[PDB]
């Protein structure tokens, strides 16, 4: 589809009028998500019988979701989604401190500090490359912060959240050690879009 | 309404050419009150200071687009990146004039980036064209492990998927590493003679010297490379006869400046005709929002056909890369880069001179070197491949037919008995039968010698997913042929859709089907009520990991029968036949030919029902095998005259 | 679309860029047809992957098709499209003569002449209605000129014409009775000017 400010609103409504599926997986940014959900509601694609799953990109500011987001929308975040900014800062500083601790314990010296915005050395020093290696694999307070070679997290505890009746993002499932734990034996469909009735 | 354009150039005289080009564009496109203004700055050594100067000199003004060139001193992707970030924050399009890296075509990183010169990845496409011109199918891909090499490999593989072909293998070597000879050794063991290299200049020089030391530059080999591997230190050590290619303009800064200014001017005029154009941020500091028109400006810029350029037509593809570029094919003849063709975006046309292939040959070399020694895997099937112990002196016992003719036998190497009692050595045994005689005739006709061995685990082959595996893999003979342990399967191998996707089959040398064997004729095929209503009273099964298992697994209607069979499947055909005769198994579902031969020779058993899955046995080879056509033609000729009938009379009456 | 002379063009250009159909059926007058085809050319709906079909109204004088009309435009005309003015006048006079001849053969006298403008003959005067009925069903030179009660040609012989590469209205198919007989068992498609690209 094509979303965005104003844009060509046509040809997205036409396409959204030929979507016959019980489960829909959408990929868009926050504003594009709001536009898409307004268009889908105009096209009768919300309510029971339709399940939407989106990644974190569509969500923004989990504390307050938009009014266009349907209830029962499913997303997957990391465990730190509910943590405060202070707790996130503490966790990051802890990661750095534990990496420095491991590096010092294995090498016998504190890691060398960074450089400046001046002329850059070029080839990466062995000390910088070793500190990075010790900084990757770090475990802290049970949960591990192992980092991929690509720079993101490998094997984190993931939380499947969904929007309830009260328009609040609430936890529904957990993903630890490759095993799903869902709190609902059957997926609830308590949306109140039964104005056409046939929509369900 | 005044429109201001910015540029980051190198020599400060290129700035003068940029101003002249903007004047020409401002006169050609009616000035009125559009006033295309031009401002420029020079590249700075420190990247952070370069980005800060981009903010202070160009973004500070109401710049609509930024052009960026490349300093003569080679720094690769280092120099155009800072601009692409600073202008990318506000979605201000930035046009690279001479950058070639593929990282700038990734719109998730470099958001508002366009280029007037294609990346190195597109050198794959022209390569593909040559593969169509000279009909090269088996190729080796030697790509560096850096992101550029991965992009080239991905582009070539995507092109090949449309043709529905594949590379023989890909060899990724770490950039800047010496002694890659080990990897080259693998390329020597393959049957393909075409090598397509994608690496930097120093890596190209290293690979060239290593291949020279390993005699990979001799006759029959073909080297396809890009411009990075035929310039600088790579050109000096490049083996004679390699084929590289160069972009026509490439490093012509002035032509690209003029073309970019023309396209920018056209796009700007179109955009101001579109209304609702807002205004650039005017300064990095303070402004923390994107330019609203930015995405629309980029969309207009991409959909532009400026067919008046110095470098030809200027058009962009879906990610801003210059579509339809011109390449010149170069051949290294006597240490000189002679031009032997031109790739005009869609075809390669040879114009002058003669192509000198690496071995000095004057004729097109084939892209394969089919060997004569053939390692043939086979299985023990009673009417087709009898396997017997050899005598104490290591040779097969002389034996004559009932008609009175000698029986041809071969020396196979197989695992003695089942795994526990085995001494775990490939003992030599004696193999003979229908398939062995077919193989002997085929080898005589096609002029190749062979060595025969038995399959290690005694399974025909199927796809299975072991737990905690990233993918499924074939076992048995199929796995042996795919992995490279074997070159050709000469056995009663059924032809079906699942195997044909990964394996080339010859024309069938025997047509047959599936049937059921029972003791002492009270089953009406697989439509019998007892077959579709399983119970502990009636037990039936087939051989594990065979064509029958694949056939039963893929049918939803036969799912319950598949479960019942899987609960009691057997290890080999002989074991299941013995179990049926020993009243342990009630019905055995297997091939029509084997089961019919067993029922006829052994008696006490009968086949029931009609054939419910008609297929044939075929010689299995690796995909796109060069001699698949020859094997098929030989089998067809053998069918035609008398040979298959003679084999049928001799072995399975 | 408005398709008016010298008016809103961006409004129709916006919608014409959203069409995804491979076959397009249009209905407009000649001038609106030229405007529509110009805008469609601007929107890239004229290439070898688009078929346009229009009724007789869209085209005008078939002898001189305009430059905006794309090649492969399909229309359906009557069998008298290639007849000269003298031939058509002869056919019309023949229809009137045959109607009068049938009326005389049945009633034993020629039909009465028409009235005058300085009067209003309120009654239908069934002498007139009978002549009209005789005028309806007429056959001439093996061609059926049977007229519907709506006063237009019914069950006529129609031909299907198209605009070829040379920009001429070439005859393609026929509508003899209720059966279609057309040349070109596969529809030929041209890349704009030339190069009759073949479907892959
Ligand atoms: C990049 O390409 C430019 C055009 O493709 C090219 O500019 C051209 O430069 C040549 C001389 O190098 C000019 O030719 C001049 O001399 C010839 C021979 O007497 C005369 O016939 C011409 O009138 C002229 O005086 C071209 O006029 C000029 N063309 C254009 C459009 O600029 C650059 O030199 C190239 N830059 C490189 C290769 O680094
Ligand atoms: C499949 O069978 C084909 C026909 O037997 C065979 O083609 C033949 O290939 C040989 C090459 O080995 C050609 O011989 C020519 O080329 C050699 C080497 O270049 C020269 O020394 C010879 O003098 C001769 O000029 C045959 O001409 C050619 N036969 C035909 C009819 O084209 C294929 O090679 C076989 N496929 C395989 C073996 O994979
Ligand atoms: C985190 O990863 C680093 C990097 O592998 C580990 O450091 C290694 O420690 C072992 C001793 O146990 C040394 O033999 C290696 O040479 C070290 N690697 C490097 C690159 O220096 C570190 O042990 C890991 N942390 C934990 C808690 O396991
Ligand atoms: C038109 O472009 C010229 C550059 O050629 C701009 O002049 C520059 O202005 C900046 C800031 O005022 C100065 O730092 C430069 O030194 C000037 N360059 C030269 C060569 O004088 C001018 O500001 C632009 N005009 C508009 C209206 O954008
Ligand atoms: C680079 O790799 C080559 C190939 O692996 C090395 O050459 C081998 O070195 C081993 C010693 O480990 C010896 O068996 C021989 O010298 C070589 N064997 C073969 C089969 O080639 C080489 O030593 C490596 N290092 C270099 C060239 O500096
Ligand atoms: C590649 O080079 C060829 C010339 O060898 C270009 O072909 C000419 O292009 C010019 C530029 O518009 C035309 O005026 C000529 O009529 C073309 N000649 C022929 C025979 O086609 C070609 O345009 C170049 N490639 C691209 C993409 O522009
Ligand atoms: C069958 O194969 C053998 C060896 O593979 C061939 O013998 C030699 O093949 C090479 C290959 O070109 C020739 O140059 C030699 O002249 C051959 N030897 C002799 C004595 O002629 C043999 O020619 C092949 N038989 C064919 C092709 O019919
Ligand atoms: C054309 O239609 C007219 C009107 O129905 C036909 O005229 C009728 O002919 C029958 C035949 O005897 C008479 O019984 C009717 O009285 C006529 N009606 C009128 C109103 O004249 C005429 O025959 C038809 N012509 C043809 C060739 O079928
Ligand atoms: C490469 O060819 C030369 C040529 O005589 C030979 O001496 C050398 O042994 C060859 N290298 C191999 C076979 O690895
Ligand atoms: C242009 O902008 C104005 C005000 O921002 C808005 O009302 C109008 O709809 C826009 N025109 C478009 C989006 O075509
Ligand atoms: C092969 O296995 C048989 C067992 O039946 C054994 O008697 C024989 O010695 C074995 N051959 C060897 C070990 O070479
Ligand atoms: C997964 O595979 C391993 C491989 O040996 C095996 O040990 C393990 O039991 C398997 N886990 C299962 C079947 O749950």
């Amino acid at each position: 589809l094509e979303l965005g400010p104003g844009g060509p609103r046509a040809r997205t409504q036409r396409l959204l009028r030929q979507v016959d599926a019980p489960v829909l997986v959408a990929y868009c940014s926050r504003e594009e998500a709001e536009v898409l959900f307004a268009e889908a509601a105009q096209a009768g694609l919300v309510g029971p019988g339709h399940v939407w799953l989106v990644p974190n990109l569509a969500l923004g500011s989990t504390d307050a979701p938009p009014a266009a987001f349907p209830v029962g929308l499913i997303s997957v975040v990391t465990e730190s989604w509910r943590l405060s900014l202070r707790q996130k800062v503490r966790d990051g500083v802890a990661i750095l401190a534990l990496g420095a601790h491991s590096y010092r314990r294995q090498y016998g010296t504190l890691p060398a500090p960074a450089g400046d915005c001046r002329s850059h050395p070029g080839p990466v020093s062995p000390a910088r490359e070793a500190f990075y290696r010790h900084l990757l694999n770090v475990t802290w307070e049970g949960r591990d912060f192992s980092f991929s070679p690509g720079g993101y997290l490998v094997r984190p505890t993931m939380v499947v959240i969904a929007l309830n009746r009260h328009r609040l993002w609430e936890m529904v499932g957990r993903w630890d050690h490759g095993v799903l734990y869902m709190k609902y034996p059957v997926w609830p469909r308590y949306s109140t879009s039964l104005q056409p009735v046939v929509d369900s | 309404k005044i429109v201001n354009i910015g540029a980051v150039l190198s020599t400060r005289k290129h700035e003068q050419m940029f101003r002249e080009a903007v004047n020409q564009a401002n006169k050609r496109h009616g000035s009125w009150k559009i006033q295309l203004n031009a401002t420029s700055v020079t590249h700075k050594p420190n990247a952070i200071q370069m980005a800060l100067s981009v903010c202070e000199d160009l973004i500070s003004s109401q710049v609509y687009a930024i052009l960026v060139s490349h300093p003569p001193t080679p720094n690769d992707h280092f120099t155009p990146t800072p601009v692409s970030y600073t202008a990318g924050f506000y979605r201000i399009p930035v046009l690279g004039l001479t950058t070639r890296m593929s990282i700038y075509s990734d719109k998730s990183i470099h958001l508002s980036f366009l280029r007037t010169v294609p990346p190195y990845s597109h050198q794959s496409s022209v390569w593909f064209e040559m593969m169509r011109v000279y009909n090269w199918n088996h190729i080796i891909l030697l790509v560096s492990d850096d992101h550029e090499g991965r992009a080239a490999q991905k582009r070539l593989e995507t092109l090949l998927e449309e043709r529905e072909s594949k590379a023989e293998k890909v060899l990724q070597f770490d950039p800047g590493t010496k002694n890659v000879t080990a990897l080259l050794m693998e390329a020597r063991e393959l049957e393909a003679r075409v090598i397509i290299l994608s690496a930097s200049e120093d890596d190209a020089a290293t690979v060239y010297r290593a291949a020279a030391m390993l005699n990979m530059t001799g006759s029959g080999y073909v080297w396809l490379v890009g411009e990075r591997e035929i310039s600088g230190n790579a050109l000096r050590y490049a083996p004679d006869g390699i084929i590289g290619l160069q972009l026509i303009n490439g490093k012509n800064e002035s032509a690209h400046i003029s073309d970019a200014v023309g396209v920018v001017a056209q796009a700007v005029h179109e955009l101001l005709e579109k209304e609702n154009i807002t205004d650039p941020p005017r300064g990095c500091v303070g402004n923390t929002n994107i330019w609203k028109t930015g995405p629309l400006f980029k969309r207009v810029l991409m959909s532009s056909k400026y067919a008046d350029g110095v470098t030809g037509r200027v058009e962009f593809n879906e990610d801003g890369d210059r579509k339809f570029a011109n390449y010149s094919i170069m051949n290294l003849q006597n240490r000189k880069l002679v031009q032997v063709g031109i790739y005009n975006g869609t075809h390669v046309i040879p114009n002058d001179r003669k192509i000198i292939w690496p071995g000095g040959e004057t004729e097109k070399p084939r892209g394969y070197q089919m060997s004569t020694r053939l390692k043939i895997v086979t299985i023990h099937q009673e009417p087709f491949v009898y396997v017997k112990p050899t005598m104490s002196d290591g040779t097969c016992k002389e034996e004559f037919t009932v008609n009175g003719d000698p029986v041809k036998k071969v020396i196979c190497t197989g695992p003695n008995d089942t795994s526990p009692g085995s001494p775990r050595h490939t003992v030599p045994q004696c193999c003979y039968g229908f398939c062995i005689d077919l193989l002997i005739k085929l080898a005589r006709t096609m002029n190749f010698t062979y060595e025969v061995h038995l399959v290690a685990d005694g399974k025909f082959g199927t796809q299975e997913r072991v737990n905690n595996s990233n993918k499924k893999e074939w076992n048995g003979m199929m796995g042996e042929l795919l992995s490279g342990q074997a070159d050709m399967i000469v056995a009663p191998l059924t032809i079906n859709n699942e195997r044909a996707q990964y394996i080339e089959f010859s024309k069938p040398f025997k047509y047959q089907g599936l049937t059921i064997l029972v003791k002492k004729e009270r089953i009406t095929g697989i439509n019998d009520p007892r077959l579709r209503n399983p119970s502990d009273k009636f037990i039936y099964a087939t051989v594990k990991q065979s064509s029958v298992d694949i056939y039963f697994r893929r049918q939803v209607e036969l799912s319950t029968m598949y479960r019942h069979m899987e609960k009691h499947n057997y290890e080999s055909a002989a074991e299941a036949i013995q179990a049926v005769r020993d009243n342990k198994l009630h019905a055995f579902i297997w091939d029509s030919a084997v089961l019919e031969f067993e029922a006829s020779q052994k008696c006490d058993l009968v086949t029931t029902g009609e054939l419910f899955f008609r297929s044939g046995f075929g010689i299995g080879m690796r995909k796109d095998s060069p001699w698949k056509q020859n094997v098929s033609l030989s089998i067809l000729k053998s069918h035609e005259n008398g040979f298959m009938e003679d084999l049928d009379k001799t072995w399975v009456r």
